[PDB]
């Protein structure tokens, strides 16, 4: 029949590749923004 | 301009108009009462109470 | 024994904890309770998988429960399994959440506010095992009250004023005696309809009955009853819900939007 | 989802403003136009909400304690106007919020009432809660003078607010519209059980038993107390107790300062002082 | 009786293992992180 | 130009006027709330 | 464990324990960051340090 | 521009829009009551 | 006629509105004429 | 990302979108005009 | 896909979205600009 | 992973991510903002 | 003017009119009565 | 459309109007005579 | 609904409007001059 | 008394019992910490 | 048509936002807020 | 409860058998506590 | 017990897996929350170290 | 029958609960153990 | 004496006579630990 | 519910009510022993 979303392997291979690359640059962009966050004032 | 009587009820319009203008004459009245400088239930000759001697209406809040 | 159990905790506070975990799973069973209509969940999660995945969300369904019908009708499950039925409608748009345009006639589609269940195909019995929902004709004992008109003669006219026939009869509940439908002579080919006393406006100056629900030529289209003397649960619904479909197709107006 | 038979019902139109473009469902909700104007006024009215919980009352009282946080009224220094953000202007924004996401939710129901083609008695039961609130918050501080009447939204402070008003008339059981309120909350309450208990109990009947008829429900109450007011007057007794609970509750609260200054022992004395006795 | 194969039984439990396995990895050096920071016993 | 083709163009405008008129009226509020630009005074 | 671990997934749903674990585990992690928050030794924005 | 009665019904438009002056109205009135500098029924 | 009314109908009933409008407003105006000299607002 | 729209339909999305950036920027401005050292209508 | 769009569609609403998007980052940017240059925050 | 989209729907997925980091991102500003140590509106 | 009769019918606008000018009757005289200024009942 | 005639609401309308003139005379003398005893302006 | 009557609503509508905006400023005016608000 | 299952569902008579236990469990556990005589996690 | 309305809406606009920075010279000139 | 004598020998077999085991840690805490701290 | 497997044969080993895991976690929470609120096992507010 | 579930069904669950439940336990003892050494109760 | 269980019904008779019993027992063991004299949890 | 099945309940309850009584006297002895009331 299908998978459990209805999604083949082509399907779910290109949506966690768009997916993996937007969250690698979400979390670029956090990084950046806790290295600056850390100059501008320490937490730890 | 009869236009808005053939697409308004002559009896609910002036069911209606009849109601608010009744309505806003109490309200209107009400906000005479509501401040004393028009307050004319206290009297033609009403004259506030004169407080001497340190009196004071109203105790002290904030 | 003491008020106080630790240093912080008191009686007070675990009886309010205590309370908590008791409401929380009285909550698990009320939701339980809940999703023995209608569920599993129609959704396309479902439809894209082909029915791998059941949607019923948390808490997942109950064991099916019995109730067992009076005058050995049938043992009903709650919990039941439905056939699939395919709706006379087609959607607006095509993402998920759009709603659907109903096909043909709307009046006649059989969906939206005129949709309706097949209810069991028998009727509602009295306690004595007679049918409830009966004409004034055969509830012979049954009749109007003094102080009240009597629907019978009375003018139906429709949502525009148009007339659209006569109260022939009155149908009323047996057990608990109160009128449920206004049969109507149809004066357009004399066939007989019911009207539901939850679409009837009566106007007692005039005795006539006013329906908002549908305009007078839709009263040729009100399904009608097998057994003129009786009506079955499925015929029930089928008659109301074709006046309700009334209350958004009978005018172009009442699809709305206001402005 | 949707459930099972839901599918029949999801039909376009019956939308007061807004037709085709918000005529959509998100999930189980059905959105429509008053569904986005609902969403975005709790939405800021949620976000306000915490916002003023983040600035507290001042910085050292300030708590995220769900119990302790509390969004104040202005001071009635400020009458009728507008109070700055951090004094009590916070409340006035956040209020026009939930005026907004209330009669929007009232209005969407109004909508899936037009849709389902059914009466539309719950927008209307609603709106006596809404009429509640709007006494509380608008109502009220209006006939009083002061933005700084109305009570301040926090799960524990809004209970002090309560009780101070309570006690600015010395007793406040003695109001008179306060007993008739309470009176239609007991009898309401009173009248829920008898009713969830009277179709349980024939839907749900001894072992071995089937299910029991209209007639035993009112043979049932017959048999207790002489009457059996009915299955679909049950539903017409429990809303008119619903409501009027709540009408001679914004009575009783609207009546306390704009009517009634003295303490509410002191308005029976209409009745003591009779020439009677 | 849940539709799951033998396969994917054994397929979904090596993924969750190490899908597991990696966010105990994590929590396990954030603790010693945070014991170095600030021991609590 | 191509937004009249997902959003009707008879709808928009009451939400547009709707939405117009409320912000306005919350933005005078708010200089009514600050003494500084409260004109009614 | 033996190698019979793998039959849980014929017991209970991957996808609801999946759900449910996640939304335990973000729960869970909010809960301990908060209680820590609340009090004065690990509250690590109110300490002062640096 | 003329031709906007088509699309919007007169009499609903009418309606509203009296309606939004009138409450308009009444809140610059109260408004104006609200603040003491403007309130003529005082002095 | 959305109501019922013809042209002659609606015209005779906006001639009288006027003229008790017109009754109504000019009673109005004295009330606030003498209204004014009992103790002015302005 | 041409393909989020094949995702998310443009008809919730647009105006989920806007009406989310609309209470962000209500929030962050009175967010402003509650901090002292921000509020530029003190005078 | 599950929206109805085809990736032709997708595309060239992408195309409008994004170019809306950008002028309105480019605004908000200069906005900061300003704010910065008004009152600095950090 | 990859095959975590046959478990989970992208669609739902990203919404409830997105929702969930919106909130969250929302729930540290304010966190900040309520201690004076890193409130950065103070002055 | 006559005409006025042929839409409101005149029985349920004679009793309800003669119990509203009943009712504001009472009403006046009440609020006269509890103001000190016209209160004619103390002597 | 209630049923009374143009004639027949002549004759109504007739004995209203000379009903409420006596009303009010009888409230317009009230009045004057409250003015005399005591000024309420 | 027609631009016969389209047409004509419009003339009343904006004579309406022009003559509510006239008096609307003869009213702002006079406020003026009682208590002016700048 | 093995015919004590013959009008005692196993699997109701079982849960029952065991939720009874669990709190009478609670119960003693409780009094005991209320005690400060058998307080066990005092110092 | 989507042109030919978008040819008035946007007409519209212009005039709204005119008056709207004739407003806010005017405040600026009553009471400078920057 | 439709249980037969067949089915009702032993799950009562193994009930008492539990409820021993059960009993029999019972009887080991309430030792050990009252070796900690009698009650009486 | 010889034969303790039979109790699978009157209750689900699917909703008694849900049911355990779902009770031994709050009672893990309730546990730590009493020891949190004893001045003695308190481990965040002993000032140890 | 009752759970859908066969003797041997049961048989193969039971062994893994068991040996989960023993591991479980066994964690447990450590952890009090621990916590006994590092602050008894009794 | 036998013949009392052909009225009352064996399996509504024990539950009832288990629920009473143990409220009766919960009952008086409150009762005796609200009394000082007999308080066993007192330490004395 | 029938007759022979009464004979058969009430033997099993008379066994199970005398077990239930020894155990309680046996309490109460020791009850009376630690603490008497009387
Ligand atoms: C003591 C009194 C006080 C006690 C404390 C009370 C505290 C307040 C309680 C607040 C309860 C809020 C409930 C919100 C329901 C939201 C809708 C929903 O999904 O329902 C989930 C759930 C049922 O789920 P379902 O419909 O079977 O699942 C559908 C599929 O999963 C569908 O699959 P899916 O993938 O769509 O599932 C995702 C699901 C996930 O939902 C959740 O995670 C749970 C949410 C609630 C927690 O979320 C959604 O279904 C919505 C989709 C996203 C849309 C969200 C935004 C909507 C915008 C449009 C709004 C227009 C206006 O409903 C509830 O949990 C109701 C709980 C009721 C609690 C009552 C306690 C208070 C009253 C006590 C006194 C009464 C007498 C008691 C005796
Ligand atoms: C008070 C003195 C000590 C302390 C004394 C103890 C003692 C004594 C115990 C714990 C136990 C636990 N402590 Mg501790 N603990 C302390 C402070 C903490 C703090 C904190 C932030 O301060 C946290 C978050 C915890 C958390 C924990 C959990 C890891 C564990 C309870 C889990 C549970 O209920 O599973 C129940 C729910 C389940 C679903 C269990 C499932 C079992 C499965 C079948 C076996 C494999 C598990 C699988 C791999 C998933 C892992 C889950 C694990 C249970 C973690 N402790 C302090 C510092 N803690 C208990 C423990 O060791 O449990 C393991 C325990 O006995
Ligand atoms: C010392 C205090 C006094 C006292 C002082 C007051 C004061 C002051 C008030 C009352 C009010 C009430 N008192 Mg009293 N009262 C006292 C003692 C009592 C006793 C008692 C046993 O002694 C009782 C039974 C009552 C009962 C009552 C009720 C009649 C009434 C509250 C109900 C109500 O107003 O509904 C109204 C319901 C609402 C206003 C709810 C509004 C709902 C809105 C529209 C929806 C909100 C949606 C929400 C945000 C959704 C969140 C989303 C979630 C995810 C779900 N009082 C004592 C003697 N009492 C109140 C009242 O009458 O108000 C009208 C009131 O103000
Ligand atoms: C003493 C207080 C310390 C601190 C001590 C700790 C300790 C100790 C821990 C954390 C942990 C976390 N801390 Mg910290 N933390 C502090 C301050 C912060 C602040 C802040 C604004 O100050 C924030 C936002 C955070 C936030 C976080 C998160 C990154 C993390 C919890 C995630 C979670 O709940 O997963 C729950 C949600 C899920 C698990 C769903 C996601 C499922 C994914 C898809 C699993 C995929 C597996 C795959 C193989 C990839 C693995 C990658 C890892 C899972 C990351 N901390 C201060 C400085 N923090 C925990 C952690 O490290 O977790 C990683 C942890 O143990
Ligand atoms: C503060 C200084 C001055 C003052 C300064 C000003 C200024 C400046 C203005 C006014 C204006 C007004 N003032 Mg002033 N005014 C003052 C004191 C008062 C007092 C008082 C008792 O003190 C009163 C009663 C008023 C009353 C009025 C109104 C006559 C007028 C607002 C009309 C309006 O809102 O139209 C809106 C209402 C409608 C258009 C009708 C609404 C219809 C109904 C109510 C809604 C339902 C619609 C229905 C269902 C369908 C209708 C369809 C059609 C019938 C076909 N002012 C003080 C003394 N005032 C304004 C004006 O002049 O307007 C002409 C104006 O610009
Ligand atoms: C110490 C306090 C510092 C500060 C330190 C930090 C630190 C540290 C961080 C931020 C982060 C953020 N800060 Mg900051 N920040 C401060 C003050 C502010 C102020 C203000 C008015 O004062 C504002 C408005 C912000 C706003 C922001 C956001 C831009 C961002 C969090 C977004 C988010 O939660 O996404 C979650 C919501 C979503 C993802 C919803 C998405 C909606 C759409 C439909 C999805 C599109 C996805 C897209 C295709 C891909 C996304 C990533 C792209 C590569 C851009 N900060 C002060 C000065 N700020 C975080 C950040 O940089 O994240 C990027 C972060 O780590
Ligand atoms: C406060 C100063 C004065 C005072 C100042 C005024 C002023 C000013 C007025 C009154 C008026 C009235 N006063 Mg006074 N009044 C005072 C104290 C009193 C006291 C008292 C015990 O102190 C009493 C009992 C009254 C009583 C009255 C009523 C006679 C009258 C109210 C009429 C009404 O309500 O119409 C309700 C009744 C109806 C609407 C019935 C309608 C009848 C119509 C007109 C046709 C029927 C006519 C006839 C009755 C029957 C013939 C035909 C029939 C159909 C068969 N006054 C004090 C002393 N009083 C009012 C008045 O004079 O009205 C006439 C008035 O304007
Ligand atoms: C006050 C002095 C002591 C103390 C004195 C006592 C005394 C005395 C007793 C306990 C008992 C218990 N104590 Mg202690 N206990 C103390 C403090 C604690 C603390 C704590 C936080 O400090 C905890 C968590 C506990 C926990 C416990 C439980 C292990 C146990 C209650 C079981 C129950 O409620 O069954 C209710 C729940 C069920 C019955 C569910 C049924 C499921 C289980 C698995 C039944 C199995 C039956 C059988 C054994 C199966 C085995 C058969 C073979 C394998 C074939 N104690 C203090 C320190 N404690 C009781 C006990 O030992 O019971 C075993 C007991 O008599
Ligand atoms: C009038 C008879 C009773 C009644 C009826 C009633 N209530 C109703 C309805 C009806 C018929 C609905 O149809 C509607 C509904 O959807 O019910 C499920 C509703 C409803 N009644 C609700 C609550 C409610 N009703 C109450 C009372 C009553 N409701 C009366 C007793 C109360 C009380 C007594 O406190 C509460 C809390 C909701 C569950 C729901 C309406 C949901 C709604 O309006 O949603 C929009 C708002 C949000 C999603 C979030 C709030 C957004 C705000 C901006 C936040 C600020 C709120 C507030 C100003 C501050 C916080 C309050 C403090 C006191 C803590
Ligand atoms: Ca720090
Ligand atoms: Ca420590």
């Amino acid at each position: 029949n299908s998978s459990m979303t209805g999604l083949t392997e082509q399907e779910a291979q290109e949506f966690h590749g768009i997916f993996v690359q937007s969250m690698t640059a979400f979390f670029g962009i956090v990084v950046i923004a806790h290295i600056l966050a850390w100059l501008w004032r320490p937490w730890l | 301009l009869y236009k808005i009587w053939l697409a308004f009820d002559p009896r609910m319009a002036l069911i209606g108009l009849g109601a608010f203008l009744f309505a806003l004459a109490l309200f209107i009245h009400y906000m005479l009462l509501r401040s004393p400088e028009f307050d004319w239930l206290l009297g033609p000759d009403y004259a506030p109470v004169t407080l001497s001697a340190g009196m004071s209406a109203l105790p002290a809040g904030r | 024994m003491s008020a106080a159990i630790t240093e912080y905790m008191d009686v007070a506070q675990l009886t309010i904890w205590a309370f908590w975990f008791f409401f929380a799973g009285l909550i698990i069973y009320l939701r339980r309770e809940d999703k023995r209509e209608g569920y599993p969940l129609d959704s396309d999660r479902t439809e894209r998988s082909g029915g791998r995945v059941k949607v019923v969300g948390f808490p997942d369904l109950a064991e099916p429960k019995t109730f067992v019908l009076p005058h050995n009708a049938g043992t009903v499950m709650a919990p039941r399994v439905e056939a699939p039925t395919s709706i006379n409608a087609t959607p607006v748009a095509p993402f998920p959440g759009a709603p659907f345009e109903p096909n043909g006639d709307p009046m006649l589609s059989g969906f939206g506010p005129s949709a309706s269940p097949d209810r069991a195909k028998h009727c509602d019995l009295t306690f004595e095992g007679l049918p409830k929902i009966v004409p004034l004709r055969v509830a012979t004992d049954f009749s109007i009250a003094e102080r009240d008109p009597d629907p019978r003669g009375m003018t139906v006219v429709g949502l525009d004023g148009e007339v659209a026939g006569t109260v022939s009869d009155v149908w009323v509940d047996r057990s608990e005696p109160q009128i449920r439908y206004l049969e109507v002579k149809v004066a357009a080919g004399g066939k007989n309809v019911l009207l539901p006393i939850g679409f009837s406006r009566f106007d007692k100056k005039a005795r006539k009955v006013k329906v908002a629900a549908i305009k007078a030529a839709h009263f040729a289209n009100v399904p009608t009853l097998a057994k003129p003397d009786q009506i079955t649960l499925y015929e029930e619904d089928k008659v109301c819900a074709y006046y309700a479909g009334g209350k958004l197709y009978a005018t172009a107006e009442r699809a709305g939007p206001l402005l | 989802a949707m459930l099972s038979f839901e599918r029949k019902y999801r039909v376009r139109g019956g939308t007061l403003i807004g037709g085709d473009l918000f005529d959509f469902w998100v999930g189980p909700f059905y959105v429509g136009f008053f569904g986005v104007a609902g969403f975005f006024f709790a939405l800021l009215g949620v976000l306000l909400i915490v916002w003023g919980a983040t600035i507290g009352p001042n910085a050292e009282l300030q708590t995220y304690n769900i119990w302790q946080i509390s969004i104040a009224p202005p001071d009635l220094s400020y009458g009728l106007g507008m109070a700055p953000m951090t004094e009590g202007g916070l409340w006035q924004i956040i209020t026009i919020c939930a005026i907004g996401a209330f009669v929007s939710w009232a209005l969407r129901e109004v909508e899936i009432c037009r849709k389902l083609g059914i009466g539309f008695h719950i927008p209307f039961a609603f709106a006596f809660a809404i009429g509640a609130y709007l006494v509380l918050v608008v109502v009220r501080p209006i006939l009083m003078g002061a933005w700084g009447h109305g009570f301040p939204y926090g799960i524990l402070s809004h209970l002090d607010w309560v009780s101070n008003v309570g006690y600015q008339f010395l007793h406040f059981h003695y109001n008179p519209a306060h007993m008739l309120a309470i009176t239609f909350f007991f009898t309401n309450c009173l009248a829920l059980s008898m009713h969830g208990s009277l179709i349980l109990s024939v839907t749900n009947p001894q072992k071995g038993e089937e299910v029991k008829t209209s007639e035993h429900e009112n043979t049932f109450f017959r048999d207790i107390v002489g009457y059996s007011i009915g299955a679909l007057a049950i539903h017409r007794l429990g809303l008119f107790l619903a409501l009027s609970a709540v009408f001679w509750s914004a009575v009783c609260i609207v009546i306390s300062g704009p009517f009634w200054t003295r303490g509410w022992p002191e308005w029976w004395n209409w009745w003591l002082e009779l020439p009677l006795w | 009786m849940t539709g799951l194969t033998e396969e994917e039984a054994k397929e979904f439990h090596g993924i969750f293992t190490q899908s597991m396995t990696m966010f105990f990895g994590i929590v396990i050096i954030a603790h010693i992180l945070a014991w170095l920071w600030r021991p609590w016993l | 130009h191509k937004i009249w083709q997902i959003f009707d163009p008879r709808r928009t405008l009451v939400a547009l006027f709707g939405f117009l008129f409320v912000l306005g009226l919350l933005i005078h509020f708010i200089l009514l709330s600050s003494p500084a630009f409260n004109w009614l005074s | 464990m033996s190698p019979d671990l793998w039959k849980i997934w014929l017991l209970v749903d991957p996808r609801r324990i999946l759900i449910a674990v996640f939304a335990f585990l973000t729960v869970l992690g909010l809960a301990i960051h908060m209680i820590l928050l609340s009090t004065a030794e690990f509250n690590w924005l109110e300490d002062g340090v640096p």
